[PDB]
């Protein structure tokens, strides 16, 4: 096992300077703070020497705010002199309330530190291809490079050639100030088409069928799993990948502690414990958890078949709606009246690509989704009691006939799920019809994956559907790719196929840069314009590690990350809080917003230089000097209630932040808002919510079923707790590596023995769309003939047995993957000190 | 002094443990809970003739709980948010909250079968130095 | 500045195991002590409590042994355990008398660990190329993949389809066990004919000159600097290069510290303190340290034109031997009295390409090499005043009459100098004809580079001159590549064009690996085949980091280095220690002894397999466990002396060792060899050592001439003192990073501010091989007109403007290089903090 | 403690040094020989109004033996094997034997111009720990 051998850890003073700091990571934005005080100084154990005030010369007792793990203590820059810092979380937050995951308490150890040559992976300078291998240079160098290749590329081509890939989320790698800089360069200077986003091949939105309907997807507060009295839990592995949230307001509810907190604000009906219904095709340690805090009596698990959820919730609107287990006056007031004709290609398809579900009345969605008990039973492999047991559980009146009140929480088991509109939308009819949405004890909402930060100019030139990008690059299309923080070597869908023709197509212009003058900077551009005309690719990666997809790049640009910049975002409750800069970018590297802007200057520049003065003036904006300009040019400028946020004014709120939007400022309080719809009033023109008609149309996305039939095993896919996506710092972190060095296959033992593998084997998964590896982990828990590889893993890319399918809005279905599997060699020596023990607490 | 100065100190003896039953012990001093336990099979950091008696902390590095332990599975057990921990693998978090596998205790066994613990691979909950 | 903030040192405890550590790197291979202890246990500052018995409470005084540098220790895996380590020099070895050079002194921080993250770029695991990615995998796996393709390829097309390029010196990446085990593997299983060494594309010796001539190249004793009248340097700069010999030796003469020693050893004749003649085209950090310690009047730095040497040397030796300065009783009894006739194609080209030059007696040699002081004065740009004082000082008989005692020793500056071999030859008449070989202050040597252990079988089969193997790589031939220890794309010639080439042919090997069914394996071996077929290399490389000639291999091994195993090397005066391992390799790498072994072991099986019994059995010979067991195959079985010579017995001679070859071993001494030659016979079959007549016929090697008159400046190229090699370990260390990020090219102010450059601007020098980049560092002692560029460096390879020229026996002609520079960038941002002062020491 | 405790020692005043000449102190005890220097360009580790006043050990942290100062160039000079140290750029070592730039001083003016070092950022020659 690995141990750090640190016995030791130096004292924060009483004098340290304190810092504001969410989460780096999930939706979940768990407030901690950083403490940082001179190298040369440290605290004592003696109360008036320490920022606790507590005697540290004796043992602390359980959930101490007078102590810190060694993940959460390092050594950074801060104007170019080293400190020593703590990240630690902070007990006041209300999201967290002290907790901090495994993945958030390593913050500090997971930062660069040349003293103590922590994450010496992340990039410092520019790199160019040239002379055979990257090669480090100045940022004049670079930009002037990429903007020269990019400009004559786009002159020749038109914008459709510039090829994007881009984070639009928040948090690290994220954030107002981040998604602005490259909305507005990409939206705003320019009008590119071609553009996807980090999780999904097209300028898409994941939920269009919640929005569509009126229903936006975060609008709830985290205090609603507290008060509810049925949690129904979609596609979600919470303890895992929302876990704080979980832990620190889904679990008071399952465990009772909530119900003095239920009565005081809801008197006037009756409250219990919390009941849970999930549904999820495996069993997962969120099941066994909710089981061992709860009680089994308490916890509905649904081991769907997978991609069978729209089945489940029509059956479930289905029964709902004929018992009248309903809120007629929501309904009445607040949604839809007048139904409107099907579409005429429906139930198959819709009015186009682009509206894959037909909006209409509760009426007209009741008998549209009609789908009886018992063909819901044969599609999902559910127990007829089962799904009538879940009907009763968020549908049937509380003693004395008052409304039951069921919170309904979805993820990437739905969004990456099978008919993604559909499904959405299903769900979302649970909520309407039962009037969840805007009340207390209520919501239907994302879980939520990174936290949010999208503030862009308009995409309306993208389109409805928008392209599918990787298929443009597999089919050689586009000449210039610009990346920014994200690796689909690691994540995107059909994997291998993409690898195989990136590599090939940035070899042609890698192969032509080599035998091109680089100290000649115009006959260099020329020799990979003349490459990129014949089929190649100029890549350019905006990142802060050498990443996978890097490794076909031409041009590398440092960038700096959330703590060596001033950050905002909003959690999954929409909590909007500034993480304010405690340490410097590592070299010269620079903020994403900042590095938009140097390449806007740049392209204004040299599209000067070329006489294309008209095109040049089109990059103007872009004058900041730091980050604080891009929130407020962005935000500040652009959000509903943007006026009333400004950092000083953030920063005075702390960890606790406020609920956008913002109403407005008083009494150095930014006034927030708690839940959305509260008045009923949805988001469509008219302000009525929209039912849909959704009915269910088997796996919807091309190749699924034929994948389904063709191969012996279910590769369901997605997080571990102990690995923040695609490992990209996680790599360089021993405590994570030590415990997966490949990412785990969970097989059951029985499929297992069938197929002659044995504990630790390392084995290939295969299909019609590539192949790839992972370690097989004996799961007594997983179901014959289902397996769950973990995503995104450097050392097992998981997604090259993805195949390229999406929805009619170019959604990847990655969740419904079939594939085959057998051994590639004998379990290795480097696993030989691994736990294959059950995941699943014991009491 | 450059590292901390950890105590040699008597836990046990050899004779007092039977096979897959935790005995409560405290090191490196009456504050830190642990245990020793003879697991039946040679392991990381095991010391006796069979090479399987190792020593833990049971106080979890999350958060403090103290660790149950399952004689069935041989794993220790966080009732707080539901770690688990393998003594039989130097204490790895099989899965959990914490960012550390589980402190384990440096053990020699002397000639006369008294165990003595003289280190800690780990920082133990709830001090910031494992010396205090 | 860097600056570890590392305010204290555990100290070493009296108990602490203690083993015997010859230096990692260079040729003086200076003595060291690794102490561990467990981690958890200390010293303490009193005597009893440490294992220096003195008392750490009290600042030390100069020279101290009971100190070390931060860089001196670590924490390191052994047997499985976390130790303390610090790895410090021997004050009781000779060679060293405790000093620890810049790059000796930093073995410990340069080790891996896991609990400092030190090196954490160590490989750990075999990595293959599969599902679009280098990916981990077992060793059975890797090794069943090289072995069949190694196989499939040698049976289908011979041997010669199986290219090799290795290291064959010593130290860590070398040494006796290691060269056994490749050299059995390639030469006695098989017969390889295209194998090139770590340094040049051939497999030829570096110095067959004075092989040649029977004067095997180390032939004296470290002692002998010190007892010499005069020092000769010739493309050497010891006090960078080989520090400590420089230091420990050198110096004590020049400052006239030994002449008590001398007139002890040598009385019957005087002694004065040391001159010393430095050959060198530039003016190093070695002159200025000489004139510094002696006086300039006793310091003669002849700044030759570059590659004028030869004409320098057989001036040298027609005055003294006009004069008479001649040891003409060693001349008649041990030099070749044979008069001979030269070959038909004389002075131009020798009798063959495998004999550039001719043998002959003393008077034959002089009239065919006779050239006036004029001529040699008009040819290397030197006073006539400066030659003459030269001869004087090297054959001028002192005042008994008595004989001018002489030690030559010479490096790089000479032997990738101009017609190599020639011009070491014509420094070999010199030593010849002055009787000084084999006697005390005497030598005519390699200063060296890497430490030394060869033990190999006969390479006769390689031809001679042996093929050029960088050449048939660049025009399309051999099937598969074994890369051990060297790494081209940073270190060989024509690097750019090798870079170019080696990139394409590797990318269709890996463009059908991706395309193929890795479980198949069958399949893959049959892709990568018919990849092969079509003109592609598939490329093995084993190391111990992420090499950069690495990211175009297939597959990588993973190999352990000095103190990681046990390992035996001898120094430049044939010192042979063992290297006792004090860690633990990190995670599956292995010794390069024992990689070789299982690779002959998996050859066995797969040649067995396919049927090929006959050629399968001439792979036995490999049952190795352990390192030792190549030690007891190879040095002890047929190494002179080798039966005298065990690890146990090596062990108590300690860092003294002992010098080879063994004569014998008595009362737990193993007897040595303090200088060769003593009796005056040589290493030919008739004992007499032969003189070269070795006229001078300009540069020597195709194109230089060419390359000399159409470029602007000369590109000399060689060491830094701070820099070990191609940086393999320094790239991840701060301390020589934060020095040097990108390599340096020295230039004269006045050449920077006619061609407009400022310190730190980042330059491209350009000629017809190629292009490369580096840093502009003002060098007031550079001539105007020639520059020198740090070689081998990751961040700019001045390998790249090398051209492909060698001499007849494939000898690289690095040191004679012509090119153009321009500007790539001003200065960059990263290279703001540096130091652009002088080298010199000042007084 | 976990950390080396320095102390906070007064060195000298601002008013006792003159531009390009070293002033001998000593810190962070008496056996530790170094120096104070104005520099007279603002520079890393410099103190005082113009940003130029800086504090090194003069104590080669190669093999001890004590630096020269060169006024015409601003460099320490070692006489032992050649090294030099530039304390215009935080002490880097220019070309020299050591592993180590050369140790400096945190230093810190009072309002009354009196100079206070309160650190050391490398390993001072000679000493296991800086402060013994
Ligand atoms: N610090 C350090 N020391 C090392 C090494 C290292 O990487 N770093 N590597 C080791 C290795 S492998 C080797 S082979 C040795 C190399 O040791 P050296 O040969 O001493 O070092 P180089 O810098 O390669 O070249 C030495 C001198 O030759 C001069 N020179 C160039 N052209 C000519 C010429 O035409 N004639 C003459 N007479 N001189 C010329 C250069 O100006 C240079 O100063 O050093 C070893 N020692
Ligand atoms: S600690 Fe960080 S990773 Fe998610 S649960 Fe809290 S935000
Ligand atoms: S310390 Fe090492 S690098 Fe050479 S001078 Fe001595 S062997
Ligand atoms: S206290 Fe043990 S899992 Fe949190
Ligand atoms: S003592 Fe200063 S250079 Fe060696
Ligand atoms: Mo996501
Ligand atoms: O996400
Ligand atoms: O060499």
């Amino acid at each position: 096992a690995f141990k750090r051998h640190i016995d030791r850890l130096p004292i924060i003073p009483a004098d340290a300077k304190k810092h504001n700091v969410t989460c780096h990571f999930c939706i979940v934005g768990c407030g901690y703070h950083a403490y940082t005080w001179p190298i040369n100084k440290q605290g004592g154990t003696d109360p008036q020497n320490n920022i606790f005030g507590v005697d540290l010369s004796e043992q602390q007792q359980a959930e101490s705010d007078a102590w810190y793990s060694p993940s959460m203590y390092n050594v950074v820059k801060q104007d170019g002199r080293d400190v020593h810092v703590v990240i630690k979380p902070d007990h006041e937050c209300v999201v967290n309330s002290g907790l901090g995951s495994v993945r958030g308490a390593r913050m500090a150890e997971t930062s660069f530190s040349e003293a103590r040559n922590t994450q010496q992976q992340r990039l410092t300078d520019p790199l160019v291809w040239r002379y055979g291998q990257m090669q480090p240079t100045s940022w004049d160098d670079a930009l002037d490079l990429v903007a020269r290749v990019t400009a004559k590329i786009v002159k020749e081509k038109g914008e459709d050639a510039l090829i994007v890939s881009a984070f639009d989320h928040g948090g690290a790698g994220g954030g107002y100030e981040n998604t602005w800089g490259t909305g507005k360069l990409y939206f705003e200077a320019m009008k590119v088409k071609n553009i996807r986003i980090h999780n999904r091949p097209a300028y898409n939105s994941e939920v269009h069928g919640t929005r569509d309907m009126g229903v936006g997807e975060l609008n709830n507060c985290y205090e609603d799993a507290e008060l509810a009295d049925t949690i129904v839990a979609v596609g979600t592995n919470a303890l895992e990948t929302q876990t704080n949230y979980f832990l620190n307001h889904w679990i008071p509810n399952l465990r009772g502690e909530s119900l003095g907190k239920k009565k005081e604000l809801m008197p006037e009906e009756p409250h219990e414990a919390g009941r849970i219904i999930i549904v999820d095709p495996r069993r997962t340690v969120t099941v066994n958890a909710c089981e061992q805090t709860a009680g089994a009596d308490n916890v509905l698990h649904l081991a769907i078949n997978s991609g069978t959820d729209l089945a489940l919730f029509n059956a479930l609107f289905t029964y709902i709606a004929d018992k009248g287990w309903v809120d007629r006056d929501f309904i009445d007031k607040s949604t839809l009246r007048e139904g409107t004709a099907r579409p005429p290609l429906y139930p198959a398809r819709g009015v186009s690509e682009a509206n894959p579900g037909h909006l209409s009345s509760f009426e007209d969605a009741v008998e549209g989704c009609r789908m009886s008990i018992e063909e819901a039973a044969e599609i999902t492999g559910l127990d007829a009691a089962q799904i009538i047991k879940a009907a009763e559980w968020i549908g049937m009146p509380k003693e004395g006939g008052k409304r039951r009140r069921v919170m309904f929480g979805y993820e990437k088991g739905l969004i990456w799920g099978n008919d993604n509109y559909r499904t959405n939308g299903a769900l979302v009819n649970l909520a309407l019809a039962t009037g969840n949405i805007g009340r207390p004890g209520g919501g239907v909402v994302r879980l939520g994956g990174h936290q949010e930060g999208y503030v862009r100019p308009s995409d309306a030139h993208v389109g409805r559907p928008a392209a599918y990008v990787d298929q443009l690059l597999i089919g050689g299309q586009g000449g210039v790719h610009h990346i920014w923080g994200c690796d689909h070597y690691k994540t995107t869908l059909n994997a291998h196929e993409f690898k195989r023709v990136y590599k090939k197509r940035t070899d042609m212009v890698k192969d032509a840069m080599s035998a091109a003058p680089y100290g000649d900077r115009e006959a260099m551009v020329n020799a990979i314009v003349d490459a990129i005309n014949q089929g190649g690719l100029f890549a350019v990666n905006v990142d802060i590690i050498p990443t996978k997809i890097g490794e076909a790049c031409h041009v590398i640009l440092p960038a700096a990350t959330s703590g060596e910049m001033n950050l905002t975002s909003m959690n999954g409750e929409r909590r909007m809080r500034l993480t304010e800069r405690y340490m410097d970018p590592p070299g010269q590297s620079m903020p994403d917003c900042l590095i938009a802007a140097r390449l806007a200057n740049t392209m204004e520049r040299v599209l000067t230089e070329m006489g294309d003065v008209g095109y040049a003036a089109q990059f103007k904006g872009f004058d900041w000097q730091t980050e604080e300009d891009a929130f407020m040019d962005g935000y500040n400028k652009n959000a509903h209630g943007g006026e009333f946020v400004t950092y000083e004014r953030l920063s005075a709120m702390g960890t606790n932040g406020f609920q956008e939007p913002a109403t407005g400022f008083t009494d150095g309080k930014i006034e927030g808002t708690q839940r959305l719809y509260t008045d009923g009033v949805f988001s469509t023109d008219d302000g009525k919510a929209r039912f849909m008609d959704a009915p269910w149309r088997g796996l919807q996305a091309p190749g699924k079923q034929q994948q389904k039939d063709s191969h012996k095993y279910l590769i369901n896919n997605g997080r571990a707790n102990v690995v923040w996506q695609s490992a990209y710092l996680d790599q360089e972190n021993d405590f994570v590596m030590d415990r997966f060095p490949y990412p785990f296959i969970e097989m059951n033992p029985e499929d297992m023995a069938e197929a002659g593998l044995k504990e630790g084997d390392l084995v290939e998964i295969y299909n019609d769309a590539g192949a790839t590896q992972a370690m097989a982990y004996p799961t007594p828990t997983a179901r014959r003939g289902e397996t769950f590889m973990l995503f995104g893993f450097p050392t097992g890319v998981q997604g090259n047995v993805t195949s390229a399918g999406t929805n009619e809005l170019i959604i990847p279905n990655y969740k419904q993957t079939w594939g085959n599997i057998r051994k590639i060699s004998d379990a290795p020596r480097n696993v030989a000190h691994l736990s294959f023990k059950s995941k699943e607490y014991q009491s | 002094a450059a590292g901390v100065e950890y105590p040699a100190n008597r836990l046990a003896n050899i004779s007092e443990l039977t096979l897959n039953e935790p005995l409560d012990v405290a090191y490196p001093d009456e504050d830190a809970a642990g245990v020793l336990l003879k697991l039946g099979t040679r392991v990381e950091g095991g010391v006796g003739p069979d090479g399987d008696i190792v020593g833990f902390s049971t106080i979890c590095p999350h958060k403090g709980a103290p660790l149950s332990y399952s004689a069935d599975n041989k794993t220790f057990n966080c009732p707080g948010h539901f770690s688990v921990f393998d003594p039989e693998k130097g204490g790895q978090q099989v899965w959990g909250q914490a960012t550390q596998n589980l402190p384990q205790y440096v053990l020699r066994v002397a000639d006369n079968g008294d165990i003595f613990a003289e280190g800690v691979d780990e920082l133990i909950y709830g001090r910031l130095s494992n010396v205090l």
